[PDB]
């Protein structure tokens, strides 16, 4: 659309979740040429939505897929492919090179940010309208990292959070505000979260909100609210005792708002939440211990009340199937009064758990908010690790 | 919370097949898969495999493929183990645990076990004898009585001094196998004031062959 976007609506009433799109990438990859991806996200253009993910430069079935469990290699790009098609060697478009990304569209065209390099000489290049325009070196030389999901723009301004430093320590997270590709401004992490890792975001009423990972000492979730106009921000935790990170302790009756709810150490998983008062929904794995299942629970006022519980659920995928990363996205350009809220779930396959195959790849599964209360299905990746042997 | 109960402990001679059950109280069967662990009086705990109580997908640890079969009676929220062409090597106690996650890496909650004894021996009900003392200062202001349960097969044997009500003072020993059968002992030290004033008794149920004795310990002194 020839004019930048504004976030002018609020969320629609989230009463159940319908299916939006699921590629069956791993089921199709026992016989077409699908690339091994990991870390998916889905982000829309004014004209189409498309799945994204980091590639590993090899197909599921080809010999170089052995060891795609390694997060970082100079063979990974951010690639897009049409909704619910597989990332296949032939329909996949490359966006930019490197091992951590984040991309979003500003109303006019799209930005895409790729981070690359060795852990202590890594570098970000912010592409905008498929041309490189800015580069950022590491500020702390320890695996410089950005969102792994859709970033969000308002009036030409798209906040990105980055983190460089350790996911065990204090690390140095830093919020940037780009416009048309250039560094407008940036800010150090302000507010109460201990460590910020890997956020997923959304926008409503001129506010960009983000749910993230406390990989340091938190089983609850640091949340960052950004004012795109003031180019300013806070961090805090989700008050609700329903813990969404994973691994997890049992859920308290009273969680904690301003510090990491403790129990688990140096471990997390990327995840999201829609924080909108009575109409709040928190996604989390069904497993306490590992990436199995995905549940969506209505927990009214979860961000604020430190004693909040579910009033309604929805299982996205059974505990006896596998889950993984999750982040949010919205069709910002979509006719209506409000924003249909949506999310994706990475279905991870292979190693380390299904170790009989030497690879690790995944599937997208994805849902969006239905105001009617629709019946539920649960949505398995679907492949049999035994046909690849 | 989750309350898995398992079937009673069988005696099956080499060659046969036994049905071992786990019945799921507590959770919603379908969203948590069943784990089966073997505990020999040897190694300690062994994973035999999982059962996806949703589709029925079974996974078996190498030593278990083929003679073993995890199955379910869904409806009953029951999971079953089946050992076919039974070896005396399978003589052990098995568990169903509940897999927290997909595949059953953690096992939150375990049933109480089911002990199989693979053996050709005959069920020989016991002879129960009341062991009462000839005389002597048993430590001080106290008297021990005893009871021997010789002749039974197979274990278990449930002993109780006076209907359960006599508790403080019992030391029931383990059974020990001499060749074909078991022999057992239990001691109960009572106060000098309690006996033969009150009525001490050695109540014995041999579940295995319907035997239940109550020898009284008459003074015989
Ligand atoms: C047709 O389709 C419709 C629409 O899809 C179906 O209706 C939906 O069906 C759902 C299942 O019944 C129902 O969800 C439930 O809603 C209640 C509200 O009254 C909510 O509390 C439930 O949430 C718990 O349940 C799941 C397990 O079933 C848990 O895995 C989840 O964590 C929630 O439990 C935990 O929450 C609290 C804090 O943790 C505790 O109170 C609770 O004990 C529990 O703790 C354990 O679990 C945690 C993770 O598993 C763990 O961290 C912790 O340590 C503990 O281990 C659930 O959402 C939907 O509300 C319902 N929706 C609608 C509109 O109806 C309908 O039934 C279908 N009908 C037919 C014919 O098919
Ligand atoms: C976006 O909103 C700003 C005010 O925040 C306005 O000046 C601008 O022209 C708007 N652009 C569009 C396409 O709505
Ligand atoms: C590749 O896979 C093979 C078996 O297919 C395995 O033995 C080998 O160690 C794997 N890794 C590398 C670097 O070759
Ligand atoms: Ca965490």
């Amino acid at each position: 659309i020839r004019d930048f976007n504004n976030l002018t609506k609020g969320l629609c009433t989230i009463n159940s979740w319908h299916i939006y799109g699921k590629d069956n990438a791993v089921r199709i990859g026992e016989d077409s040429d699908v690339l091994v991806t990991r870390e998916p996200y889905v982000s829309c253009d004014p004209d189409e939505c498309r799945f994204y993910a980091l590639s590993q430069g090899t197909t599921i079935r080809g010999k170089h897929s052995n060891g795609t469990i390694h997060d970082r290699s100079q063979y990974r790009a951010l690639i897009s492919w049409p909704l619910s098609s597989p990332p296949t060697v032939y329909n996949s478009r490359v966006e930019c090179i490197g091992w951590s990304s984040t991309s979003c569209h500003d109303g006019k065209t799209r930005m895409s940010i790729c981070i690359s390099g060795p852990n202590n000489n890594a570098s970000a290049v912010i592409w905008y309208n498929r041309r490189p325009v800015t580069e950022i070196n590491t500020w702390a030389r320890n695996i410089l990292r950005t969102q792994e999901s859709e970033c969000v723009c308002h009036n030409g301004v798209c906040p990105v959070v980055f983190t460089d430093g350790s996911a065990t320590g204090p690390a140095e997270t830093r919020i940037y505000y780009f416009k048309e590709g250039k560094i407008l401004k940036w800010e150090p992490l302000a507010g109460t979260a201990k460590h910020i890792e890997e956020c997923s975001c959304y926008g409503e009423r001129a506010e960009i909100t983000c749910t993230c990972r406390d990989n340091w000492q938190g089983s609850n979730r640091p949340v960052i609210r950004i004012d795109p106009v003031a180019m300013t921000h806070t961090s805090q935790y989700i008050c609700s005792p329903v813990l969404t990170d994973n691994p997890r302790p049992n859920d308290p009756t009273v969680g904690k708002c301003n510090d990491p709810y403790p129990g688990n150490n140096n471990n997390g998983v990327k995840g999201f939440s829609y924080l909108d008062g009575v109409n709040t929904w928190l996604g989390r794995t069904i497993s306490r211990a590992s990436r199995s299942g995905y549940e969506m629970l209505k927990v009214p006022n979860a961000l604020t009340d430190d004693k909040s519980k579910p009033t309604q659920g929805q299982t996205i995928v059974l505990n006896t199937d596998w889950s993984g990363y999750s982040g949010s996205f919205m069709d910002y350009w979509a006719e209506g009064e409000c924003y249909r809220a949506c999310f994706y779930v990475e279905l991870i396959r292979g190693r380390p758990k299904e170790d009989k195959v030497w690879w690790t790849s995944n599937s997208i599964v994805s849902m969006c908010s239905s105001t009617e209360f629709l019946g539920q299905w649960d949505w398995p990746d679907g492949a049999k690790i035994e046909y690849f042997l | 919370q989750i309350q898995l109960v398992q079937s009673g402990p069988e005696l099956k001679k080499p060659g046969e097949t036994v049905k071992i059950s786990c019945k799921a109280s507590g959770y919603t069967f379908t969203n948590y898969g069943m784990n089966w662990v073997k505990q020999a009086p040897g190694k300690g705990l062994k994973w035999m495999g999982w059962i996806n109580t949703n589709t029925g997908e079974p996974t078996y640890g190498e030593e278990f493929k083929g003679r073993f079969a995890f199955s379910l009676e869904t409806s009953a929220s029951t999971a079953n183990l089946q050992i076919n062409n039974l070896k005396n090597e399978d003589t052990a106690t098995f568990f169903c645990a509940r897999g927290e996650d997909n595949f059953g890496s953690l096992s939150d909650y375990w049933g109480q076990g089911t002990t199989v004894t693979v053996s050709s021996a005959k069920t020989t009900a016991p002879s129960v004898y009341p062991l009462a003392p000839v005389c002597g200062d048993t430590t001080g202001s106290s008297v021990t009585l005893g009871c021997l349960v010789k002749g039974y097969f197979p274990e278990p044997v449930t002993l109780t001094w006076n209907s359960g009500s006599l508790s403080s003072g019992v030391h029931t020993f383990p059974a020990v196998l001499q060749s074909d059968l078991y022999t057992l002992s239990s001691s109960v030290t009572v106060t000098s004031s309690t006996w033969p004033s009150q009525s001490i008794t050695c109540n014995v149920a041999h579940p295995a062959s319907s035997t239940k004795v109550d020898k009284k310990i008459e003074p015989r002194g």
